[PDB]
RNA sequence: GAGUCCCAUAACCUUUGUACCCCAGAGUGAGAAA
RNA sequence: GCGAUGAUCUUGACCCAUCCUAUAGGGGGGUGGGUACAAAUGGCAGUCUGACAAGU
């Protein structure tokens, strides 16, 4: 998909899936793509992670339009299914938001991640 | 409610029960974004400063700034229609903007505010070839700058010596994230403002416009062939 | 001493700048580039504007946008072509374009800028207010279409024609009321026997 | 502006000031939302409907933002139908269903 | 004798009249898309629809006969529908708009020839009425009583009217 | 899991404008003008 | 050269003027307030929860 435009690579990619893994291990994230948009109005998401591998990859790409418009970190990485046993369900996971709560034993590795993608914007 | 008038005719002070800042309107009935229509009869469009980028600089003030409601505008910017509209509301019918923007997401947008503004003119090609966009405008009496992808200078510079004329002005909010991390503010603005001078745009102006949006400073100049 | 092709609202406008084939290229400053000194340096020698209409428009933005290849552009191209004269290209990748063709093709921006702010003074002899008016016809004409998809799949009309529905339906119901009511002074009784409007 | 929105909203897109008041007073939201006027949720009877409400919203948030966000698609409907055909089979292995015992 | 004709024959036009002016302005705001420019320079809602269903499509061009016809200000919208470019074509469709427009024609000209009918009947049935006080007052005066013999009925000063 | 149809097509209120009038009002009943 | 075929009739608050005591107040210049209608990217006004279910 030629319009899946920030996908990652190997070391980054390596990184958000072990912080969706730790934010799934205390649970404060949202699983799918209506519930990313719905965090992402309501202003809780910390960043968004999608899947550049959905067909149509248009099932996904709304939620883009509003995340750069509330300037929130949003990134593909290249397998839905990869990133559905990253958080922990049996199904493949076509997004998932992140949330924020300042007193998260997961913080710093969060905010380490959350500049490592906006080092790539 | 009582409205006060800037340097520049096109930027007001609704100041009163509430104080805060407003333009005309090139367009009456609706705030076309979602905000207060001050009454004085006369309509009143406010813009904030957050939501905009230039709105802001004007809360930062300038000895001369290059917009003037007969002053013809280059609006390079962001890919929003938004503070475009505003330039249009100082510029007023007889001064023109020519908003340039390529990423359609907030073309169409545009589009759809420019159809009902016939002050703005919509140009939907890249911000880097002039030379494509050459026979829908004739030299523009100011330019502004928005763009965040790191080129600005150059691009600016390009654009604003095949479009601008002799002694004109160029308007910059140059980013400091957007172009350079890690190193800052100060630094990444007093190397912008040594390649404009570099390209012998003379500077006026730097200010970091702090409260209404992080480390990104309006630069201005004087233009000099 | 050479002519000039700038595309200025639809069209090839070739104007005359009576000065040398180097020299006008070289100084382009210093020749005073003033409103009338100027003016009578580059003179007006030939328009091709098609017309106002968007196929025109479609010809001129396949001109521009691309390299130059306009049938209009050929037919200005065979105007001054008779003496291998300095013939000054405007745009820099359609350049290659133009040089294949037997001609004299040639700071030469800073003429260029020249000619463009004593474009709308005098040169095609046309109005300020109308060239920006022509200017931003042609933009959200035409720019917006052959960069975008289309307008033909626009779905904003779809609105006004659902509230016409609903409005068509309200109303229509009132007049069957007041049909009903005018002719059951006639027939007080058909009403009750046939409820339906259209039928009615 | 439809299209960014999230399923939820289009299952709840015309049952405003009833689910807006039963939210006021600490009460019980609908189910139907404008949505209740398809010809799926209406062959569906019981609270069944309401779910295949829930389904039909998802996949309409798919289909509406396929051909929203789409540049060349076909103007076909072909994953509309494909959807259709999975709402659809929902909905016949929905109402084999049955709390009642036999 | 029968002022029922009357009291809602002016309650039918009154409220023809805002219907057309509301479909009117439908075809404004739908013609827009077509023409942004052309409802500023006719402002008048009936000629305005008879010649959205003369002009179809941008390609007049070349007479002002039959615009002057439908009317100088032809000769301004000739040219402003060439340098207006402002606008869409939905040329496919657009002929929904074409009907719709004469649709509010054929109203707005059962419109006034109602109003015939009923000025005419006015001058049959209350011609000192219609004489003293005209066809418009006199309809709205026996519809505000109720009839004409409640109007009769009434007493001098209770034939207070807004 | 989860109250649409009490009409969000909304209902009310405000603001904008528009042709408007600014008098008692099951109006009073015999005076005005010199 | 009047009128039962209808005479008459109590006006929401004040800024320069026309009148009564070189400048200052009280009795046809200036004006608020409200009544019968169309529009709003005006306000009330906020866009449900989120992994288990079913059968053997």
């Amino acid at each position: 998909n030629p319009k899946a435009f920030p996908l990652a690579d190997a070391a980054l990619t390596q990184q958000i899936l072990d912080v969706v893994q730790q934010a799934a291990n205390l649970r404060q994230l949202k699983k799918g793509a209506n519930e990313a948009t719905k965090t992402l109005n309501r202003g809780i998401s910390e960043f968004i992670i999608m899947a550049a591998d959905c067909e149509p990859i248009e099932i996904l790409l709304h939620l883009p339009l509003l995340c750069e418009d509330k300037n929130v970190p949003y990134v593909f990485v290249p397998s839905r299914v990869a990133l559905g046993r990253a958080c922990g369900v049996s199904r493949p996971v076509i997004a998932a938001s992140i949330t924020t709560n300042d007193a998260s034993a997961i913080k710093t590795q969060i905010y380490a991640v959350k500049d490592k993608i906006e080092t790539l914007l | 409610v009582v409205i006060e008038p800037h340097r520049h005719a096109g930027v007001y002070i609704a100041r009163g029960k509430e104080d805060l800042l407003v333009t005309k309107n090139m367009a009456p009935g609706e705030s076309v974004y979602g905000e207060k229509r001050i009454s004085v009869k006369v309509e009143y469009r406010v813009w904030n400063p957050f939501r905009s980028k230039l709105a802001a600089g004007i809360m930062g003030g300038l000895d001369e700034l290059f917009i003037a409601p007969g002053k013809k505008v280059l609006y390079l910017g962001a890919a929003s229609g938004t503070s475009v509209s505003h330039v249009s509301d100082v510029v007023g019918p007889e001064g023109v903007v020519y908003a340039v923007e390529f990423s359609h997401r907030p073309g169409r947008e545009l589009i759809s505010m420019a159809k009902k503004r016939p002050n703005i003119i919509p140009i939907i090609e890249d911000a880097r070839h002039p030379q494509k966009y050459r026979m829908l405008i004739g030299m523009v009496d100011c330019v502004f700058a928005d763009v965040a992808q790191p080129d600005q200078a150059r691009i600016i510079a390009l654009n604003s010596h095949m479009f601008l004329k002799d002694q004109g002005g160029v308007v910059i909010s140059i980013k400091a994230n957007c172009i350079d991390s890690t190193v800052d503010a100060e630094t990444v603005f007093a190397r912008e403002v040594q390649k404009l001078r570099e390209e012998r745009i003379k500077p006026l102006e730097q200010l970091t416009l702090e409260p209404y949006e992080r480390d990104h400073c309006i630069v201005v100049g004087r233009y000099m062939r | 001493y050479v002519l000039t092709e700038t595309s200025a609202g639809y069209a090839l406008l070739k104007a005359s700048d009576k000065k040398i084939y180097k020299s006008s290229s070289l100084i382009q400053d210093l020749d005073s580039s003033d409103k009338v000194l100027k003016e009578f340096k580059i003179a007006a020698f030939s328009k091709f504007n098609s017309a106002a209409n968007a196929l025109e428009e479609a010809n001129s933005i396949i001109e521009g946008k691309v390299s130059s290849q306009l049938e209009k552009l050929l037919e200005e191209i065979k105007k001054d072509k008779k003496s291998t004269l300095i013939v000054s290209e405007t745009k820099l990748a359609n350049a290659i374009n133009k040089l294949g063709l037997n001609f004299n093709v040639v700071v030469t921006l800073d003429i260029y800028r020249a000619i463009k702010e004593y474009l709308p003074e005098l040169l095609p002899g046309m109005s300020d207010n109308d060239l920006s008016k022509m200017s931003l016809g042609l933009a959200h004409s035409i720019g917006r279409h052959k960069l975008k998809f289309s307008a033909d799949k626009v779905d904003v009309m779809i609105i006004q024609a659902i509230a016409l529905l609903d409005d068509l339906d309200k109303e229509l119901n009132t007049y069957a009321m007041r049909c009903k009511e005018w002719y059951g002074w006639h027939f007080p009784e058909l009403a009750k026997i046939v409820t339906d409007s259209v039928a009615y | 502006s439809l299209a960014k929105s999230p399923a939820s909203t289009i299952q709840i897109l015309g049952a405003e000031k009833a689910l807006f008041r039963a939210l006021k007073t600490k009460h019980d939201t609908p189910k139907y939302g404008l949505l209740y006027h398809a010809s799926l949720v209406g062959q569906a009877t019981g609270k069944n409907k309401g779910k295949i409400a829930r389904v039909l919203a998802a996949k309409a948030a798919v289909s509406l933002r396929y051909d929203a966000l789409a540049e060349d698609r076909d103007d076909s409907g072909d994953i509309g139908l494909e959807s259709r055909a999975k709402v659809e089979n929902r909905l016949s292995q929905l109402e084999g269903r049955d709390l009642r015992t036999t | 004798k029968n002022d029922n004709h009357i009291i809602q024959a002016i309650a039918l036009l009154d409220q023809l009249d805002k219907d057309i002016n509301t479909f009117a302005m439908r075809v404004k705001e739908w013609y827009g898309w077509h023409f942004p420019e052309l409802a500023k320079l006719v402002p008048d809602n009936y000629t305005f629809a008879k010649l959205v269903l003369f002009i179809k499509d941008k390609a007049s061009l070349n007479d002002d006969s039959l615009h002057d016809l439908a009317a100088g200000i032809a000769q301004r919208v000739i040219d402003n529908a060439r340098i207006s470019m402002g606008q869409d074509i939905s040329e496919t469709d657009m002929e929904n708009v074409c009907v719709f427009a004469q649709r509010v024609a054929s109203l707005a000209d059962y419109r006034r020839q109602l109003y015939d009918y009923l000025c005419e009947k006015m001058h049959t049935v209350a011609p000192n009425l219609s004489e003293l006080i005209g066809e418009v007052i006199g309809a709205r005066l026996i519809s505000h009583a109720g009839s004409l013999t409640n109007l009769s009925k009434q007493a001098a000063s209770t034939v207070q009217i807004l």
